[PDB]
RNA sequence: GUGAAAUUCUUGGACCGGCGCAAGACGGACCAGAGCGAAAGCAUUUGCCAAGAAUGUUUUCAUUAAUCAAGAACGAAAGUCGGAGGUUCGAAGACGAUCAGAUACCGUCGUAGUUCCGACCAUAAACGAUGCCGACCGGCGAUGCGGCGGCGUUAUUCCCAUGACCCGCCGGGCAGCUUCCGGGAAACCAAAGUCUUUGGGUUCCGGGGGGAGUAUGGUUGCAAAGCUGAAACUUAAAGGAAUUGACGG
């Protein structure tokens, strides 16, 4: 127990990731070497604590976005996940369930009298409320 | 300062409610005010349920329960930790606490 | 609904409203004609009868009065009378 | 100096014909010496027994008093004395958010048995009931109670102690209450909770013999 | 005979055990099917000599074992049980010694029938002791 | 001092004053 | 029996268990932010006696109304008087414990009392610490009663009513949740809102804190006491609501 990173290392790791994202990578030993010159960190222990956390976040941001944000990452994430792009729209059903109350609503709208919608038998019982109180 | 809208008792359309007695100290407390706790207890506790079930002559016997309704004056309910003091906001909540079933 | 048109309330809420609370008072009770079975003539019966009504021919009881509206006994034909 | 268990003797108690099981169990009593008589000591003994003990596949929450009226040798003939529901059952039937109805009658049996019958019933909520509490109005309770009085006095006043006991073993009286009362207010938790005796027809010996036999 | 019946192996003998488990004392009382005749009665007060542990589970189980060996001495095998609290207007719950005495009887080579509560419950009692202000301690 | 017991003490003093005045 | 004990009851059977008998109290669970009543208050079944709200009403009368000095009926508990009854509980009192003390809290006993009838008393934190009548001003889900409707399930039957549910609506209620309506010192309140943009009608009633609900006068009461009700003198605060802290057996 007792390896929790503090806000000092945590925040500094996030800032250098955002400002220098392409110069970083998955290797800890290269990350600490770039951190030597991309920022002025006085202590060696603080330096490689920063680099160790940067390596951990690189392993995270490579497989999903985090609280930190990269402008290039945002555009790539919208560029990907374009759509499931089904061969047909998901809502072009040949038959659509329609209650008699909605069927007369479409008639009063004048847009009814179509073939795709089918009318169903209205449900009977009128019981739709949960019993009150405990159980 | 009025601490509770209902004055700590469930008396709205009445003028007087018959008193009942605290089971712990035997104190006259109105029936609408005392803390009521209907408790169902096993006749045989878990430490002896196996001994009784094994030693029983009957092949299949369900142990009966205890059906006693407990009335506590608020002093005794606080002392027995049946009811706990709550914050000003949490006081208004009237739902029973969860049974911790899952 | 600040700008509700009280000048012309729609009839579904006008019937919904209490009897005295409408824009103009209009009683809910009405007059209906009752045809005594086994008889020939037509008698006038209040829909909210308090007394037992018996048309002269029909010696049986026509309406059994209760709290709100009369109980038309079986075999009686009823019909409204001019709004 | 010596324990009385040396001079105690064991007698076996039997059951009336209403129950398919005869032997309830065994008792003990002191012997006969001087004025005190072993038969007289065993006279008037009440043995609370369970109907589950006396019956093969019937309910267990019903108990019977079964006083012994006569002893003949090592066997103690026993007739019906009273019934009572167990405390676990009668306490569990009292649920909140519903109305309890309690009735009590006094009936003279054709034989001469004066019985005090206590019946209890509870209102029933429906399957589609969304309202939390299923209460009964006071007039509904009065109608149900009065009807419960009369369809429980008719089942006993026109019959004998033999028929009444063998018909309350399956509690046909209670089911008669439920099916009649469902036209007014539906009930489910209806049982004859207790009966007790008040008067007896002068202790006829022949009636006990045909009670255990023909 | 010989401080017991002559019942064969097919049938067993049923006793009745009244466990009056209150606070400050616990009674275990074995009787016949009517309760008119008694076999043994042992209580914590006559088993512990501290005047405080009369209701302790330590004294209650010792009472249960003593009536158990006496019951086996009389050949009693089965035992319907009647648990009973103080009742009346006072407390309606069994004391500490109920479970210890119950467990001791089962583990002392005894057989158990039906356990039922004969606690006295008033329709509505008299004036309960303590005054209207309770027992201020 | 509790106002109820102040009231009771006042009642006792009023009885003393009535007794003194009656004697005179 | 208590925290631990003790006073106290016990070989005469104490306690326990069973069967009966008597007594006078008492009506659990069901019993709820549920009902009724002007409040106080009211809880086993049945009957009798009158009374009452709300709902229903295309009935009658036609302003007959609202609040009310004086006056009047009722009015928890305790208390007083007389007579019955005194189970339990229990002021006073005694004793045992505890304590430095313990006139107490705890335990045993027990008087008046607690119970019913009749006659008084007229006081409660008699509280919603919140006058009554009327008008208006948000929403929502419930619940009690009455009424009006509507898919359906269930009770019986050969058909409807009629009950038990389900979904709604109307009116009177006990209330509840929510809201930057508005108010308020705030706590909070759909009333404590419609208030410097101040006037719907009408009762009671307060004027810094004490002295003091005291003295005196009158009046009511068997009494205890009730109603009405000062002054001298003294004092710079007393208070209400919230905030932070400190502390809590
Ligand atoms: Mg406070
Ligand atoms: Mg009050
Ligand atoms: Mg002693
Ligand atoms: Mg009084
Ligand atoms: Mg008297
Ligand atoms: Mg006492
Ligand atoms: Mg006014
Ligand atoms: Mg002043
Ligand atoms: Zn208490």
């Amino acid at each position: 127990m007792g390896r929790v990173r503090t806000k000092t290392v945590k925040k500094a790791a996030r800032v250098i990731i955002e400002k220098y994202y392409t110069r970083l990578g998955n290797d800890f030993h290269t990350n600490k070497r770039v951190c030597e010159e991309i920022a002025i960190i006085p202590s060696k222990k603080l330096r490689n604590k920063i680099a160790g956390y940067v390596t951990h976040l690189m392993k995270r941001i490579q497989r999903g976005p985090v609280r930190g944000i990269s402008i290039k990452l945002q555009e790539e994430e919208r560029e990907r996940r374009d759509n499931y792009v089904p061969e047909v729209s998901a809502l072009d059903q040949e038959i659509i369930e329609v209650d008699p109350d909605t069927k007369e609503m479409l008639k009063l709208l004048d847009f009814g009298s179509l073939s795709n919608l089918q009318v169903t038998q209205p449900t009977v019982g009128m019981n739709f409320k949960t019993p009150r109180g405990p159980v | 300062t009025k601490k509770r809208r209902n004055n700590g008792r469930a008396k709205k359309g009445r003028g007087h409610v018959q008193p009942i007695r605290c089971t712990n100290c035997a104190r006259c407390v109105p029936k609408d005010k005392a803390i009521k706790k209907f408790v169902i207890r096993n006749i045989v506790e878990a430490a002896a349920v196996r001994d009784i079930s094994e030693a029983s002559v009957f092949d299949a016997y369900v142990l009966p329960k205890l059906y006693v309704k407990l009335h506590y004056c608020v002093s005794c309910a606080i002392h027995s930790k049946v009811v706990r003091n709550r914050s000003r906001e949490a006081r208004k909540d009237r739902t029973p606490p969860p049974r911790f079933r899952p | 609904p600040l700008a509700k048109d009280l000048l012309h309330p729609s009839p579904e809420e006008e019937k919904r409203k209490h009897k005295k609370k409408r824009l103009v008072q209009s009683p809910n009770s009405y007059f209906m004609d009752v045809k005594c079975p086994g008889c020939y003539k037509i008698t006038t019966v209040f829909s909210h009868a308090q007394t037992v009504v018996l048309c002269v021919g029909c010696s049986t009881v026509l309406c059994q009065p209760t709290g709100g509206k009369a109980r038309l006994t079986e075999g009686c034909s009823f019909r409204r009378k001019q709004h | 100096v010596v324990d009385p268990f040396s001079k105690k003797d064991w007698y076996d108690v039997k059951a009336p014909a209403m129950f398919n099981i005869r032997n309830i169990g065994k008792t003990l009593v002191t012997r006969t010496q001087g004025t005190k008589i072993a038969s007289d000591g065993l006279k008037g003994r009440v043995f609370e027994v369970s109907l589950a003990d006396l019956q093969n596949d019937e309910v267990a929450f019903r108990k019977f008093k079964l006083i012994t009226e006569d002893v003949q040798g090592k066997n103690c003939l026993t007739n019906f004395h009273g019934m009572d529901l167990t405390r676990d059952k009668m306490c569990s039937m009292v649920k909140k958010w519903q109305t309890m109805i309690e009735a009590h009658v006094d009936v003279k049996t054709t034989d001469g048995y004066l019985l005090r019958l206590f019946c209890v019933g509870f209102t029933k909520k429906r399957n589609n009931q969304i309202r939390k509490t299923s209460y009964a109005q006071h007039q509904q309770v009065r109608q149900i109670r009065k009807k419960m009085m009369e369809i429980m006095t008719r089942e006993v006043q026109t019959n004998d102690l033999k028929e009444v006991v063998n018909k309350l073993i399956p509690d046909s009286i209670g089911k008669d209450i439920e099916k009649a009362c469902q036209s007014i207010y539906p009930l489910h938790d209806v049982f004859v909770r207790k009966v007790k005796m008040l008067k007896k027809p002068k202790f006829e010996l022949g009636k006990l013999m045909e009670l255990h036999g023909e | 005979i010989s401080l017991g019946p002559q019942v064969a192996e097919g049938e067993n003998v049923f006793g009745v055990c009244h466990i009056f488990a209150s606070f400050n004392d616990t009674f275990v009382h074995v009787t016949d099917l009517s309760g008119k005749e008694t076999i043994c009665r042992v209580t914590g007060g006559m088993k512990v000599k501290a005047d405080r542990d009369e209701s302790s589970p330590y004294a209650a189980m010792l009472a249960a074992q003593d009536v158990a060996q006496r019951c086996k001495e009389l050949g009693i095998t089965a035992l319907h049980i009647k648990l009973r609290a103080t009742g009346g207007n006072r407390t309606k719950t069994p004391g500490p010694g109920a479970q210890s005495a119950l467990r001791a009887l089962a583990r002392s080579g005894m057989k158990i029938g039906r356990i039922e509560d004969v606690t006295p419950i008033p329709s509505d009692s008299t004036r309960r002791k303590g005054g209207r202000r309770g027992r201020r301690l | 001092m509790r106002a109820k017991w102040r009231k009771k003490r006042m009642r006792r003093l009023k009885r003393k004053r009535r007794k003194m005045r009656q004697r005179s």
